RNA sequence: UUUGCUCCACACAAUAUAGAUGGAUACGAAUAAGGCGUCCUUGUGGCGUCGCUGAACCAUAGCAGGCUACGAAUUGCAAUGUCAUUUUGCGUGGGGAUAAAUCAUUUGUAUACGACUUAGA
RNA sequence: GCAGUCAAGCGUUCAUAGCGACAUUGCUUUUUGAUUCUUCGAUGUCGGCUCUUCCUAUCAUACCGAAGCAGAAUUCGGUAA
RNA sequence: AGAACUGGCGAUGCGGGAUGAACCGAACGUAGAGUUAAGGUGCCGGAAUACACGCUCAUCAGACACCACAAAAGGUGUUAGUUCAUCUAGACAGCCGGACGGUGGCCAUGGAAGUCGGAAUCCGCUAAGGAGUGUGUAACAACUCACCGGCCGAAUGAACUA
RNA sequence: GGCCAGCAUCAGUUUUGGUGGCAGGAUAAAUCCAUAGGAAUGUAGCUUGCCUCGGUAAGUAUUAUAGCCUGUG
């Protein structure tokens, strides 16, 4: 119901969330993608790996700068597998994929707002615990992406400024749950438990 | 030698009389106890107080519940309700907070308008009265 | 089929402990400190004993006791090598040509070189691993030695001198040089 | 597929000559009282000589079960007809009744053996009185002295499809 | 010749809605493993509790919410009940800034023409 | 066209280091034979020069294996356009 | 290329088979509602990221009959099953001990006790060890081992089916 | 004095809920109660190596300081 949905994408399937995001999309909500480099894929390595030199194959041979223009990010590999979901030729396609933004890492405009996490897209849901799963960002590196210790570094510099914060934060909790676990014992919260609150 | 640091996991066991609780069906929120297994999916539950009758269930239905009984395996009706009440399960089911929680959630949505607005009056004390004394 | 359960069971000399959590086990031994994670098997260990620790898998499906007991005998080799470590002896075989092993201080590692292996001119490089320990035999002059913690690399350092010793586009069955592993003992024994 | 164990009488017309044929009885494994007699005038038209206007369906009876909460080790025998060559068979099943050990019957012998219910005759269905003579290893592993095993990875069922934190799989 | 032109103001009027009407409420990582709290011989620690839905947490008392410290009936049995927010013009008062490019002409490191490249108070 | 399946016998008594019959089975459109589906109010017809891209059933180059493989050249195949 | 019977297409739109003259459903005045047919329900895309039992992980998987192709033959890769079966009087194994003396039983002889080889075959000791299964010395040696025995107390070898 | 909306009582075609009455069935089967019989995946007592009071073991015994099934009412 928040109208900007910051999609983290730690361990998700790949196709299980490109279609919870696009017939989410479809309806309105502008939903952000974050870390779209830890995104998760079926199978091994060396199967997706060969569908992938499967498809940078196939272009347009009379003249390269036509026909399928291979997006080698793994941030605009989702955005293709979210492209091939909605009708992008129409006009409500064109409208409902710009309400979706696509990020590698987490940009500071989305640092300190609150990441969501589809459950019917988990890799450790929707898996067997067994079967290979395979690194997006590890796929990408390998087929062409030249950007994984930019990324990688203004990642963990990123969770090392967090971590404080988190320090912060759990400083302040207590306060509050020491205050109020020693004045729950009054009448006033023994007249709202038996309100259920 | 000195000691080794080895812990992986502390499970709850689906074993005889486990007391399990049925999440989805007709009868599903009410207490019951594992008599016997019957393959990897599906048990035979008994619970005489709460309601719901001699089954053979899905372990797709149910929940593991931590707290565990004993009784001998096949138990009719009869023993597993003298079981039931010599080992006293559900009074010591209530004292969980996940029982507390569980009641808690069904009074909200039992809750009247009325009974809203005077948790919105007392929402308005306790933060009034503790949140000046940090200070 | 589905299992419900199959085990193994490690059994740990005196002087060991195994400080395993997270599926990365642990030996803190009389000589070592073999750290080896196990991060993609479902394994669950189980503490029965301080001489003995259950590992066991539940149904999986007759794939996974495949992975179980070579889980059990990863950890077995992995508490031997620190209790008596392994020591394998490798020997040299020359028709003509006698062939020259030495080691080197290289900026990389001790990178153990080899050259005059049949008449070739191309000085050949071996690294060395980190906790493989290297040594001479000087009783006969024609015996190396390599010795250590972890099998995976006290094996792996053997695979490596046997491997680039290899004969190309002349018969095998004729001219039979190289690097052998002979006696694959123990350090203590 | 809700089954019903049923018992069908049938016999041949009375002739002038002899006014007495033979009740034959089969108890056979259907849906409903019509595919019940559909199954009965196939079975027993293999064995004698009777179609279905030369006699009369004398009684059916729904078999109702002798104990419908007891664990009970059925040993079924059972012939199929393969894509080349019918086979005999004997499976192993547990569970708690004959009507509800005959459908995952027909569920796994369609899984692992791909013969669909038209093409498959149920012959004898017996619950073994002990433990001796079965001797299927799932069933064998299943029988042990006091039983217990974990379920190591219980996967949460989900509601909403936003889920404000990271998921617990634990048991 | 502050006729010009832009920056702040609310002053008016007008303009486009991919669709705001309580709150995008921040650790990270493993899931056959974790979070939070206490204690110590500060650990892959001894101990306790917890998850088994965020159905949560915060705020919501007053003319869509006023004076002081009563006020809103008779928008008549429903008739959006407008308050959103990136833009822009015109007028008022308050500061600020005092240029470039193109053609023509020239050059040959360029050239079909356009273009590129230089030179000229 | 031979890519696969059974391979008498031969290569000095030495069945698949290889080859060669009896003969079974299924590919290929790149031949020709077949029918006559598309223009008979015309799709310009062979061959060469020129030029680009592609396929693999590899002639050479790369790396291997196995060869009654001393070397050397051969020969037998595998990945590979 | 030529007949037989029915239905179709020609003359025929509509919902489904991605699009397709013949297939599937159905035949049509204009309108509103409900219900379905055939087909489907991750998303494009109206509709269960519904329930339940199984099997597969393919370095060219597989996904709606007509249909837009797939064989003969092979793979302990897995899964279920059939039928003999050695064998708790310790099977096969896995580590370990013996393989003995009667007797070099006879021919090829340049040199062959079992062994470049050939016509060929009885007994003691027993717990068991073949004029003998190969390496070998020109020959005698020395191992191997089906045959028993020490340990094991677990069973399992074998062909075949879908 | 019309048109356009709201609500109520009706009528037709529906579509979606909660509860009751009656019948049928092995006059449902079950569970429950009573009796007999039996067995082990053996519940107490009893020989049995210290430990922790039968705990270790596997014999003994078939309902005792748990219970199970079969046959009947």
């Amino acid at each position: 119901s928040q109208p900007v949905v910051v999609i983290d994408a730690k361990d998700h399937l790949l196709g299980r969330l490109a279609s919870t995001i696009a017939k989410q999309v479809l309806n309105g909500q502008k939903i952000v993608v974050v870390r779209a480099e830890a995104l998760n894929i079926s199978g091994e390595f060396f199967r997706n790996k060969l569908k992938y030199h499967d498809f940078l194959r196939k272009a347009t041979a009379f003249n390269k700068t036509r026909g399928p223009f291979h997006f080698r990010a793994p941030s605009r590999i989702l955005y293709k597998a979210i492209r091939g979901m909605v009708s992008h030729k129409t006009a409500r396609g064109k409208a409902a994929l710009e309400r979706l933004k696509i990020f590698e890492g987490i940009p500071p405009p989305y640092d300190k707002k609150k990441r969501v996490v589809v459950p019917q897209a988990l890799r450790v849901l929707r898996l067997k615990p067994g079967r290979k799963y395979t690194t997006l960002g590890k796929l990408s590196t390998s087929v062409g992406w030249k950007y994984e210790d930019v990324v990688a570094k203004l990642e963990d510099k990123r969770k090392v400024r967090s971590a404080e914060y988190y320090a912060k934060k759990r400083a302040f909790t207590k306060k509050v749950s020491s205050a109020s676990a020693a004045a729950s014992e009054s009448d006033v919260a023994k007249q709202l438990a038996s309100f259920g609150y | 030698s000195t000691d080794s640091i080895v812990k992986a996991s502390n499970w709850r066991l689906v074993e005889v009389g486990r007391v399990v609780l049925i999440k989805k069906g007709q009868s599903a929120g009410k207490l019951a106890a594992i008599v016997e297994i019957i393959d990897q999916k599906k048990v035979l539950i008994d619970g005489p107080k709460a309601g719901v009758p001699r089954q053979a269930i899905n372990l797709g239905q149910v929940v593991l519940t931590p707290l565990t009984f004993a009784l001998p395996r096949g138990a009719r009706t009869a023993t597993v309700s003298k079981k039931w009440a010599a080992a006293a399960v559900c009074e010591k089911w209530a004292a969980s907070s996940w029982a507390k929680k569980i009641a808690q959630r069904e009074r909200r949505a039992a809750l009247t308008d009325f009974e809203r607005f005077q948790v919105m009056v007392l929402r308005k004390q306790k933060r009034y009265t503790v949140k000046k004394a940090l200070a | 089929m589905k299992y419900i359960q199959t085990e193994q069971q490690i059994e740990v000399p005196e002087g060991v402990t195994v400080s395993i959590k997270s599926r990365i086990v642990k030996v803190v031994g009389p000589r070592g400190t073999l750290t080896k994670n196990l991060k993609h098997i479902d394994v669950t260990f189980t503490k029965v004993n301080n001489q003995l620790i259950k590992v066991a898998v539940h149904n999986g499906g007759r794939k996974h006791v495949a992975a179980l007991r070579t889980v059990k005998s990863l950890v077995d080799n992995m508490i031997t090598g620190v209790t008596k470590g392994y020591k394998y002896k490798m020997r040299y075989v020359y028709a003509h040509f006698p062939i020259n092993v030495n080691i080197v201080e290289k900026d990389g590692a001790k990178f153990i070189e080899v050259r005059n292996f049949l008449g070739d001119k191309k000085i050949r490089n071996v690294p060395v691993r980190d906790g493989v320990t290297i040594e001479f035999s000087t009783n006969v002059k024609d015996e190396i030695v390599l010795s250590g913690n972890s099998v995976e690399d006290v094996s792996q350092n053997a695979a490596d001198l046997q491997q680039i010793c290899r004969v190309r586009n002349k018969d095998i069955r004729k001219f039979l040089d190289g690097i052998y592993v002979s006696h694959k003992g123990f350090i203590t024994e | 597929a809700h089954f019903k164990e049923y018992q069908v009488i049938g016999r041949r017309l009375p002739t002038e000559s002899v006014p007495e044929p033979k009740l034959f009885r089969m108890r056979i494994f259907a849906s409903n009282e019509v595919i019940a007699k559909s199954r009965y005038w196939y079975f027993l038209q293999k064995l004698h000589k009777v179609k279905k206007a030369s006699g009369e369906i004398v009684s059916i009876n729904q078999i109702n079960e002798a104990h419908p909460t007891k664990v009970k080790n059925f040993g079924v025998w059972v012939r199929y007809d393969s894509r080349s060559g019918t086979h005999n068979m004997y499976k192993e099943i547990r569970d708690v009744s004959r009507v509800a050990a005959v459908e995952t019957l027909y569920q796994d012998m369609a899984a692992r053996h791909r013969a669909r219910f038209r093409s498959i005759h149920i012959l004898k269905v017996a619950e073994i009185e002990k433990t001796a003579d079965v001797k299927r290893q799932y069933v064998k592993q299943f029988l042990t002295k006091d039983l217990k095993f974990p379920l190591p990875h219980r996967v949460q069922k989900s509601t909403k499809t936003f889920s404000y934190k990271r998921p617990s799989t634990f048991y």
